[PDB]
Parts: structure tokens; C-alpha cells; sequence
């Protein structure tokens, strides 16, 4: 076959052989005869994009693209989906623009990502919340798309679950920082692990209000998904230190690794096609035609890259539009205005580092913490006894105390 | 089981039995009979009748966890009153006690 | 179950002709309708409308403000109240039963009169 | 201004130019004026998108108008317009495109419309059923995302009365074999369906269902516009009520309303904090507006309370609210309107309404059933179970008072030993429980066909295999899973059972 | 609405298979079906075929309907031409607006 790539000329723009990365095999084999056609384009514009991409397919008669731009806008992935629709080119994104997942794809559209579901992020976040055992909290979510999905998913996984999560009152903000509809509701929140859902600016305004309410005390925690995690470098001055949040990694698993992953999965899909029912289709003739009823020879490979495991990695998507094994990471914001790798999500586990929450400060100075102690002893006569926690609702029985 | 687990103040007994819970109360009875179990905790009526008929087992203790059996009813059904008030009227005219004694 | 249009040939112009149609072997208390499709002489047909025994009716939009038909169970018959009759009525009037069924369609037509003004 | 539009034919372009010129003559810009342009669709999509991008963005267009051509391609007009508008985050207006996948302001970051998609008319269902004593709906829905949205909307618009639909069974879009769904639907007391889906599947279900006589007396059907269309007004049994919109495929009125709204928004926005300019040329700039969300946000806040179509009021998700619909009866393959939808009110017309069947009444979607299948588990002292012999009955045994033992068959299983399949042999269960059973059966005057359960447990609450989702198994479980109504047996009143179910007053104490 | 077209008549000897074809002016013959009447001269109409798929009780297998819907020609067939078939053949259809009828078809045998 013939696999082509194209990039947005970021700081990582290098030679074609430099980004080729190919060796004797892909990871352990995959003997399909596929060459590398590496491209580049500094800027990316709709006419430029359509011409470049659909002449690139109409060039060497490619069989894939792992394009990822440096732009920050949903338009890149949306355009790419729209074009994979009308020419039937399977597309997977790895960085920057082709990284934010849409609400849903067209049924015949073959366009993928490496991102993670708002469901997956929400559940990983809630498991983080579980381990610390502060299970008394409320909610607040200003209006921003995906908010219904998240609130519904948490509201349905709270009760199917069997730990006893106390889900207090919830608040939505039509116009964040309004003082007429927002403040009148926000002030009545008697929670302890508040878990807001605002995009970026609503978030800044509500944090600024929260300081004005003094709610940002020393035990008043704040948990956020990847959406606020814009670029890990543009923090405002109203996020208190240590705002725990999950996101996608931006420090390990570089762009070339994702290029290698996409090459491997596309090559494996083609190899499976040829080995099973070899019917290798040719190119999509021309970019645009005159008029033709779309009819693929079959489901070419649109559902075929499920349960795909390569180099030990389990890169498999599905009809939902998500990767079965995301790469989400738990991140803090310590008193250095930096985002630190504290908690990777393994196969399924949670993988914390701080055996206990070392109670970081909020911003720099408020009423100091003067109500906590760290007591210690040894197991002894029937007055203190040791016991290993139950697998069910796996914290422990409800009579004991967290014993470390 | 749901009472004990939900009522964890003697969970020692709960996981003691959790590794020894049986299948059928009857099966528990004939298992106790052939010196396989030395006790049987259960609703009063069944074991009361079992001892009264076949007199080889004796009821220890007095009672606990008073309860009364009932009739299956999903939350949506038209048989709430036409059964409950039926039994309540039939509750007092000596029929239920007569049938039980029978 | 046999139809009969009463008015044989009353063709008085500038008046209110009343053709009455009744049936034998049954009554109107059923789930069906009635039909008075008109045939222009030596030509094709010309639908007039249709009525129901109990509440409602409906006609060809060509003729709306002129057709008013009623039905009586006591006399077991139904008749129109056409107003300001003109020379266009020089065409044979029929009275055919229909079946609701799944397709609107008339049962075999009635005897038919020769009303031509 | 230099507003842009994508039209189907030249009469449409002339109408658009006339409308924008009339808007200018009534009220116009101080210096920028209102220049306008319209282009035509191409059946190439990729090239049509190339054309609209190049020409429109090079034209410094400030608003984009897109109208659905009457040709049914269903992915022709709005599919490339909204995407490239959102690349520059510039809003678009919808004219005659009425699907609901676009109402989700997530991917099509810019989309308006003045045709409330088919999810909106689901509101008509409650707007009517508010006062009809209609309380049992087993509505069917297809797998189309339109059907998905209409479903979820109908469940969420009905919980204000805390009620619940019985069956919301669903099916694949546009199939040719739907008889199953139907004979399981008829084996329910409920006799109302609010099926609303694609026209082709609608005709399919009509054709496959009329064979089952469920279209007969006392079985109404509820259907919206698009499901009675093209190939559907044919197979329709009489009585099918139709739900349609007032102003159909009349492009002129919607063009007028859209251009009036755009002109008002631009004229008010001529004075503002900051107004930037569109990037020039489809190629080149790779950055968003500095003010595009301002134009969009002021576009949602548009109370254009004057027009040919009345007040064009817009809802929160960038669509049109405050619409007028119509309930129309299908009288003997001759469809005529039977109801009005002025919004939150109903004013039925003075007409002879007709249902399927042919009665002129209020057919009851409700019934008493009076079947009452019974289940119960064999402990020992309250139910004695004996395998009845090969004689067609249990036995005949007597008592001291000359009163013989009542005995009925019991279609219990035969899988007490694990692994053995339930032979479901008809044994004979009797005793105390059967006595209370027969007495209460005489009390309520029904019939029973009693049978046991396979597992043989009280069926507590637990978790499914290797998951945190909970469930109830066993005897209580078959009570919940609509398999029988009475399970009369010795069952303990406890907390977790009663927290979500209802019990009869106890008939004993232990 | 929409009219039909049967020019005036057709003439053929017994033993041939000739019949007029009713044509839908506007739209296609797929939704609201067609139906042929026979009306002996100087008499009332009577059905000859219904929905062009089945024949009423008493109608011989001589008549049969078929649909093309491409030219919208609601085809009728009287295969087995004889003498007694002299009458008027009227194609009829319907819609939510109106029921409309043919111009008639009287053949010469």
C-alpha cells in the first residue's frame, strides 16, 4: 500500500526521513508493503486544506493520513471529518487540532482521534475522588456543551454505585458572574469536594467570586476535567494552588510516537484485509466528481480497527468514537504555578502518589490551617486492631477509620 | 442476609456465615439432622413446624427480627386495595386463624 | 342493499333541486359513506362529493359554496340542497355506494336517473 | 454590508435581492449600505464547498443564508455551510432544513433555523395529552438520531407529572420486517402508540401491522408529519391523526424573516464596543474572529416581533420557538384538519372526528386484563409440592372435617439440581399458600396458572458480573421484570426491597 | 390535482390483446392507486378491476391490471378479446384532495 502523512509545521517539523521512523518492521511484523509519503504545510486554510488533502489522496493514491496540526480550534477536526465523508478516506488525528472529539460522527464517516470520552474522563475523575474518601459534596455546572452528558453520567453512576455518594444541590449559570442569577444560587453550597463544570472563562469568573465568598479555604477542594486544561501554561490568577484535574498528557508520548501508532494500526488493518478477504481498493479516483451516489465496496475498514493491539498497546476505537485505552493523567497545580504528573491511569487502576493529601495552600495566604494532626500508634490488645479492607465498596467497613 | 449485612454491628457472625451459607432452608434442616450442622437460624414458622412434626430438633432462644410475609406487588398494579382491604376485612372474622389452625 | 335516487328528472332552473337517495336491505348506521359522482353527457365523469351518515362530508374543491347534503336515519335517506341551479346540471346524476376499506372506491353504482336541466 | 446566501435557483436569488433591498429602503446602513449576493448549489459538494468558501469569504460576507432545496438529498445544503462558517465561527441561518441532529450546538458551532425540527413537535404530544385521560403509551422509535433525540425529549418532557411510559421499544431505521415488535405490543393492555420515525419505516410498520388487526376498534395511533409522507398516506388506516406545521415549503416568508432578523442585528450592532472584519479570502488567515461570538450571541437575543410568519421567536439552542402546528384527521383516505396548535393551548375544531375501528367515542388505551399469572417458591410448610402422576390431575386426599384438599397444577421447573435444564414439568403445589390463593382468587374472581421459579431463591439485590451496576435477581426479580403480578409466598418485609417497591399488608407474623 | 389521458377508443378483432393505458399527468402512480370500471353503453358504471392487482367477484380472468409508474401508464389487459366486452372502461384514482376519473374507453370488436 502507500501511507501518507502531513503536519502543520510546528517546532517539531523535521525531515521526512526524520519523521518516517520506519525500521525493519512496525513492532513485531506486519509485512505489508507500504511506503511513507511525508508531507508538510506551514499554515492550514479551508481552500488550502481541501486542495492539499484531496490532491494528496489523488497523488500517489494514498491509503491513510495521520494529520495533526498546531492550531487550536474545532474546525480542523470537523472539516477533516466532513471531507473523509465525501471521499471515503480513513483519517486519525494525533495532536493539537485533530485531538478534540466531536459530539458524534456521521454514520458513514471514517474519521478518528486519539482523545478520550467525556465519560472516560468523568469516571477516572470520580475514582480519584473515591480514593481520598471525602464523600460529601455538591455540584455546579454552567451551560457549555457536554454539560448535560457529564451531569447525566455522574447522576447515573452515583446510584448504580454502592459506596454512598451524597450528591447535594446543583447549580447552573446561564451568564457566569451575574450576581443576579449566579450569585443568588452559588452562595448556598454546603459541600466539601465541589466539582465545578465551566469551560474557561465562566471558570475564571466563578473562581474569582469564590474567593470573594471565602469558600476557597484550606479544606475546600476543586476537581476539573481536561477542558480547563488548555495549554498548561496560561493559568489565571484566581485558580488556587493544587486544583486537581485530569487531562491528556502533554509531556510523554510525543508526536512521533502517535505517528508510529497510526502507521502501525493502518498497516495492521490493511494486512488483515489482505490476509482474510484480499480486495484492496484503489484510490478514490478524483477529489471531486460531477454527481455520484456514494456506495463503498463494503464496510472498507470503518468498523475494522476495533480490538486492535499493537506493540502491547491496545489502540482500539469503536462506534462510539473513543479509544478503549486513553492516556489520561491526573495533574495538580502546586505552589509553583506548574502542572505536575501526579497520577497516571493504567490499564484500569488509579495509581496515586500522595498516600495522603498534603493539604497545599490556596493562593498564598488566608486563615491558616490549625485544626489537624497526624496521630500514630501500633496494633495492640483489643483496643486498636488491624484489618484489610473489603473488595466491595472498596474503602473499608463503615465503622473503622482510614488506617495507614 | 440483607438484614445482617445492612446491620453491621456483629459482622463477625456475618462473615462467619458468609463462608457457610446454605442453599435451601429445608436442605439446612436435613443437613442439621445428620449431624452436619449444630444450629439453624431462620424464620420462626418453618422451623417451628419442622420441629413440631419431626421431634428431633429444639428451638433455642425466644425470637428476633419480627416480620410478616406478604404479597408480590409492583408499584404499578390495580390490586392494592382489592387485596389489602380484602385481607383486612378477612383479618378479623376468624377465618384466617381457623385456616391456620387447619 | 340496493340504492335508489328518488328524484327522477326534476330539472327546474334557478331553484333548489333535491335529489334524495335511499337504500334497501340495510340502513346507514355503519362505517361507510355515500357517493353522487356525476357523469357529463357523452363525456367522462365529474365527481360531486361524498357524505357520511353521522357527522361529516367532503366534496371536490371545484364545487364548495353550492353543495349542502343532509342525511336522515328516520327516513333512511340522504339528499342535497343545491342552490342556484344552472345549465351545467345538463348531465346525468348517479348514486353509488362505496367502501371505506383501505382504498376509497365505490361499490357497484346505482340505477341512475336522467336529470339534465 | 455584504451578506451572502446560497440558493437553488435564480428566482430565489431575485427574491433575496428584493428582500434585502426592501430592508435597506425601510432602514439601511449609514455608509456600508447593504450589498448582497447569492450563489447556487452544485452536486459536487467538495466543489460546492470550495465555491462557497472562496466566493463568500472573499466577498466579506457578514451573515450566511442557507436554504434546503426541495430536492430530497438530505445532506446537500447545510452539510458544508455550517462547518466552514464555524471555521471562522460565523453564524448561519436555517430556512427549510428541519432535522434535529443540527440542534446540538456542539459540532455545528454556528446554526440557526426557523423550522423547529421534528424533536420540537414531540412537545405537541404533551401539549395535547395534558387533558385527555391518556395514560398508557408504548410508542415505537427508530434508530435514527432524529428518533433518538425525539425519544429522549419525550421522556424528559413527561416527568413533570412524574409519570412513566410503559414500552419505548425501538427498531433499526427503514427495515422490511417489524411484525415481532407488533405482536409483543398487542399482548399488552396499553393501546396507544406515538410512533414517529422515517417515512419508509412508517409505511413498513403500517403494512406489517394492519395484518395483525391491531388497527381495529379501540386502538388509536399517533404520528407526526414526516412519518406520513410520500409512501405513507397510502397504507394509513382511517383515524390516524396527522401533526403538521403551518407554513410549509414557502421559501419567500422564511427568506423575508431571516433577512429582517439579520438586518436588525447588524443595524443594532453597528453601534457596539468593538466590531472586527472577516478575514479576506478562503485561503490565508488561519485564525478565528475576534468578535464572532459577539455577533452570534446578539443573534440569539433577537426579539423580531414583526413579520409575515408572526413573531419569529428563537429558543436557547439556536432554533425557532413559538410555532403553530396542526392536528389533522385522516377521514376515509380523505385527510382534513382536526386540531390546532397555537402553543400551550388547544382549540379543537367543530368537526366529526373519527378513530380507527369506526366507533365515535373515546377508545380506552387501558384495560383490566384480568389474567393474573401467579408464581411462588416451595419452602415446605406453606407449600407442599408433589410430582403429579400420569393421570391429568394431582390426587384426591381428604381431611377430618370431610373437607378434601384443594389441588391445582403448578407449572414449576425441574432444575433443583444445578446443571439440569428446567424440564418445567407440571407438578402439584398445595397447602397453606394455595389455600390463601384460592380464597383470594374467589374474592377477586380471576384465574391462575401458577408456576414456580427455576433458581429457587428469594433473589436479593446484588451486582452484575464484574461491574458496579446493580440488579435484583431471583423471585423478586421476576416480579420486577413484568413476568407476573402476584408472587404470593412467605417473603420477608425488609428495607431494601420496600425502598423501591410496594407490599400488601402482611398476612402473618413471625 | 391532475388529469388522465385515454384518447378516445381503440378497435381490434377478437384474439388480440389490446387495451388503453391510463396515464397520470402530474406525479407518479405509486401512492394512491388506480381502478378500472366497466360501464355498458346506456347504463351505470360497474367495477372491472380494483387497484389493478385483483379482480372483483364475477370478473373473469380476462382483465388484469399492471403498473409501470415510470411513464405512469396504469396498464390494463383484456387478453382473450371477445364480443361481450363491449362497454366503457374508466380508469379512476383518488387523493386527499379529490377522486378523479378517466375519460372512458370503449373498444370496437
Amino acid at each position: 500500500l502507500n501511507i501518507a502523512v502531513m503536519l502543520g509545521h510546528s517546532h517539531d517539523v523535521t525531515e521526512r526521513e526524520l519523521r518516517t521512523l520506519w525500521g525493519p518492521e512496525q513492532a513485531a511484523g506486519l509485512p505489508l508493503d507500504v511506503n511513507v509519503v511525508a508531507l508538510l504545510m506551514n499554515r492550514t486554510d479551508p481552500k488550502s486544506l481541501i486542495t492539499h488533502v484531496c490532491d494528496l489522496m489523488s497523488g500517489a493514491r494514498i491509503h491513510g493520513l495521520v494529520f495533526g496540526d498546531d492550531t487550536d480550534q474545532e474546525a480542523v477536526a470537523q472539516m477533516l471529518d466532513f471531507i473523509s465523508s465525501h471521499t471515503f478516506v480513513p483519517i486519525l488525528g494525533i495532536h493539537g487540532g485533530a485531538s478534540m472529539i466531536m459530539a458524534d460522527k456521521d454514520p458513514t464517516s471514517t474519521f478518528f482521534q486519539f482523545g478520550a470520552s467525556i465519560q472516560q474522563q468523568a469516571t477516572v475523575m470520580l475514582k480519584i475522588m473515591q480514593d481520598y474518601d471525602w464523600h460529601v459534596f455538591s455540584l455546579v455546572t454552567t451551560i457549555f456543551p457536554g454539560y448535560r452528558e457529564f451531569i447525566s453520567f455522574v447522576k447515573t453512576t452515583v446510584d448504580n454505585s454502592f459506596v454512598g455518594w451524597d450528591m447535594q444541590n446543583v447549580i447552573t449559570l446561564d451568564t457566569s458572574f451575574e450576581d443576579a442569577k449566579t450569585q443568588v444560587q452559588l452562595k448556598k453550597i454546603h459541600s466539601s469536594v465541589i466539582l465545578l463544570y465551566c469551560s474557561k472563562d465562566e471558570a475564571v469568573l466563578i473562581l474569582s467570586e469564590a474567593r470573594s465568598l471565602g469558600l476557597t479555604g484550606y479544606d475546600f477542594f476543586w476537581i476539573v476535567p481536561s477542558l480547563v486544561s488548555g495549554n498548561t501554561e496560561l493559568i489565571p490568577k484566581e485558580f488556587p494552588s493544587g486544583l486537581i484535574s485530569v487531562s491528556y498528557d502533554d509531556w510523554d508520548y510525543s508526536l512521533e510516537a502517535r505517528v508510529r501508532d497510526g502507521i502501525g494500526i493502518l498497516t495492521t488493518a490493511a494486512s488483515s484485509m489482505l490476509e482474510k478477504f484480499s480486495y484492496i481498493p484503489e484510490a478514490k479516483a478524483s477529489c471531486y466528481g460531477q454527481m455520484e451516489r456514494p456506495e463503498v465496496p463494503m464496510h472498507t475498514l470503518h468498523p475494522f480497527m476495533v480490538n486492535v493491539t499493537w506493540d502491547g498497546k491496545d489502540l482500539s476505537f469503536t462506534e462510539e468514537g473513543y479509544q478503549v485505552h486513553p492516556r489520561l493523567v491526573v495533574i495538580v497545580l502546586n505552589k509553583d504555578r506548574e502542572w505536575e504528573k501526579v497520577g497516571k491511569w493504567e490499564n484500569h487502576t488509579l495509581s496515586l502518589r500522595h498516600a495522603v493529601w498534603p493539604r497545599y495552600k490556596s493562593f498564598s495566604d488566608c486563615e491558616p490551617d490549625d485544626n489537624h494532626l497526624s496521630i500514630v500508634t501500633l496494633e495492640e490488645a483489643p483496643f486498636v486492631i488491624v484489618e484489610d479492607i473489603d473488595p466491595l465498596t472498596e474503602t473499608c467497613v463503615r465503622n473503622t477509620v482510614p488506617c495507614r | 442476609d440483607i438484614y445482617f449485612r445492612r446491620q453491621v454491628e456483629l459482622s463477625t457472625m456475618y462473615r462467619h456465615m458468609e463462608k457457610h451459607n446454605y442453599e435451601s432452608a429445608a436442605e439446612a434442616i436435613q443437613a442439621v439432622r445428620d449431624n452436619k450442622l449444630h444450629a439453624f437460624i431462620w424464620d420462626s414458622a418453618v422451623l417451628e413446624f419442622e420441629a413440631s412434626q419431626k421431634c428431633d430438633l429444639v428451638t433455642t432462644g425466644e425470637l428476633f427480627f419480627r416480620s410478616g410475609f406478604g404479597i408480590g406487588m409492583r408499584k404499578d398494579s390495580p390490586w392494592k386495595q382489592n387485596v389489602s382491604l380484602s385481607i383486612l376485612k378477612s383479618h378479623e372474622n376468624g377465618f384466617m386463624e381457623d385456616l391456620d389452625k387447619t | 342493499l340496493q340504492l335508489q335516487e328518488s328524484g327522477p328528472g326534476l330539472v327546474k332552473p334557478s331553484q333548489t333541486l333535491s335529489l334524495t337517495c335511499t337504500v334497501s336491505g340495510g340502513s346507514i348506521s355503519s362505517s361507510n359513506w355515500w357517493s353522487w359522482v356525476r357523469q357529463p353527457p357523452g363525456k367522462g365523469l365529474e365527481w360531486i362529493g361524498e357524505i357520511y351518515h353521522s357527522g361529516n362530508t367532503n366534496y371536490n374543491p371545484s364545487l364548495k359554496s353550492r353543495v349542502t347534503v343532509s342525511v336522515d336515519k328516520s327516513k333512511n335517506q340522504f339528499s342535497l340542497k343545491l342552490t342556484s341551479v344552472t345549465a351545467a346540471d345538463t348531465a346525468v346524476y348517479y348514486c353509488a355506494r362505496d367502501v371505506s376499506g383501505g382504498v376509497n372506491w365505490f361499490d357497484p353504482w346505482g340505477q341512475g336517473t336522467l336529470v339534465t336541466v | 454590508v455584504n451578506i451572502g446566501a446560497v440558493l437553488s435557483t435564480r428566482k430565489h436569488e431575485q427574491m433575496f435581492r428584493e428582500a434585502v433591498n426592501q430592508a435597506n429602503k425601510r432602514h439601511g446602513s449609514w455608509k456600508i449600505q447593504l450589498n448582497a449576493t447569492s450563489v447556487t448549489h452544485k452536486p459536487n459538494a467538495i466543489q460546492m464547498a470550495l465555491s462557497v468558501c472562496e466566493d463568500l469569504i472573499s466577498s466579506q460576507v457578514y451573515a450566511i443564508l442557507v436554504s434546503h432545496p426541495p430536492t430530497p438529498n438530505d445532506h446537500f445544503t447545510p452539510t458544508p455551510v455550517s462547518y466552514t462558517a464555524g471555521f471562522y465561527r460565523i453564524p448561519v441561518l436555517g430556512l427549510t432544513t428541519r432535522m434535529s441532529i443540527y440542534s446540538d450546538k456542539s459540532i455545528h458551532l454556528s446554526f440557526l433555523r426557523t423550522v423547529p425540527p421534528y424533536s420540537h413537535q414531540s412537545s405537541v404530544w404533551f401539549e395535547m395529552m395534558r387533558v385527555y385521560s391518556w395514560n398508557h403509551i408504548i410508542l415505537l422509535v427508530s434508530d435514527d438520531h432524529e428518533g433518538r433525540a425525539a425519544q429522549k425529549r419525550l421522556e424528559t418532557l413527561l416527568e413533570e407529572r412524574e409519570s412513566k411510559a410503559e414500552k419505548v421499544l425501538q427498531f433499526d431505521p427503514g427495515t422490511k420486517n417489524v411484525t415481532a415488535l407488533l405482536m409483543e405490543a398487542k399482548e399488552l393492555e396499553a393501546r396507544v402508540i406515538i410512533l414517529s420515525a422515517s417515512e419508509d419505516d412508517a409505511a413498513t410498520v403500517y403494512r406489517a401491522a394492519a395484518m395483525l388487526n391491531m388497527t381495529g376498534s379501540g386502538y388509536v395511533w399517533l404520528v407526526g408529519e414526516r412519518e406520513i409522507s410520500g409512501n405513507a398516506l397510502r397504507y394509513a388506516p382511517d383515524g390516524i391523526l396527522g401533526l403538521q406545521l403551518i407554513n410549509g415549503k414557502n421559501e419567500s416568508a422564511h427568506i423575508s424573516d431571516a433577512v429582517g432578523v439579520v438586518a436588525q442585528a447588524v443595524h443594532e450592532l453597528l453601534e457596539k464596543e468593538n466590531i472586527t472584519d472577516p478575514p479576506r479570502g478562503c485561503v490565508g488567515n488561519t485564525n478565528i474572529w475576534k468578535t464572532g461570538p459577539l455577533f452570534k450571541r446578539v443573534l440569539m437575543s433577537s426579539k423580531y416581533a414583526d413579520g409575515v410568519t408572526g413573531r419569529v421567536e428563537f429558543n436557547e439552542d439556536g432554533d425557532r420557538k413559538f410555532a403553530n402546528y396542526s392536528i389533522m384527521n385522516l377521514q376515509n383516505r380523505k385527510l382534513v384538519q382536526v386540531g390546532i396548535y397555537n402553543g400551550t393551548h388547544v382549540i379543537p375544531n367543530d368537526r366529526k372526528i373519527i378513530w380507527p375501528g369506526g366507533e365515535t367515542e373515546k377508545p380506552r388505551g387501558y384495560q383490566m386484563s384480568t389474567r393474573l399469572k401467579i408464581v411462588t417458591i416451595h419452602q415446605e410448610p406453606f407449600v407442599y409440592v408433589k410430582p403429579t402422576l400420569s393421570d391429568g390431575t394431582c390426587k384426591e386426599e381428604f381431611t377430618v372435617n370431610g373437607d378434601p384438599v384443594k389441588k391445582v397444577i403448578c407449572t414449576g421447573p425441574n432444575d433443583t439440581s444445578p446443571g439440569s435444564p428446567r424440564h418445567t414439568v407440571p407438578q402439584c403445589c398445595y397447602g397453606f399458600c394455595i389455600d390463601l390463593l384460592i380464597k383470594l382468587a374467589r374474592t377477586m374472581n380471576f384465574t391462575y396458572e401458577v408456576h414456580l421459579v427455576a433458581d429457587g431463591k428469594f433473589g436479593t439485590q446484588e451486582r452484575v458480573n464484574n461491574s458496579n451496576k446493580k440488579e435484583w435477581n431471583g423471585m423478586m426479580g421476576e416480579l420486577l421484570s413484568g413476568q407476573a403480578d402476584m408472587i404470593v409466598a412467605p417473603l420477608t418485609i425488609n428495607n431494601e426491597r420496600a425502598q423501591y417497591i410496594e407490599f400488601s399488608k402482611p398476612f402473618k407474623y413471625q | 390535482n391532475f388529469m388522465l389521458t385515454q384518447p378516445h377508443s381503440v378497435s381490434e378483432s377478437p384474439g388480440k390483446t389490446v387495451t388503453i393505458s391510463c396515464t397520470r399527468s402530474s406525479g407518479s402512480i405509486a401512492s394512491n392507486y388506480v381502478q378500472w370500471y366497466q360501464q355498458r353503453p346506456g347504463s351505470a358504471p360497474t367495477t372491472v378491476i380494483y387497484e389493478d392487482n385483483q379482480r372483483p367477484s364475477g370478473v373473469p380472468d380476462r382483465f388484469s391490471g399492471s403498473i409501470d409508474s415510470s411513464s405512469n401508464s396504469a396498464s390494463l389487459t383484456i387478453s382473450g378479446l371477445k364480443t361481450e366486452d363491449e362497454a366503457d372502461y374508466y380508469c379512476q384514482s383518488y387523493d386527499s384532495s379529490t377522486v378523479v376519473f378517466g375519460g372512458g374507453t370503449k373498444l370496437t370488436v
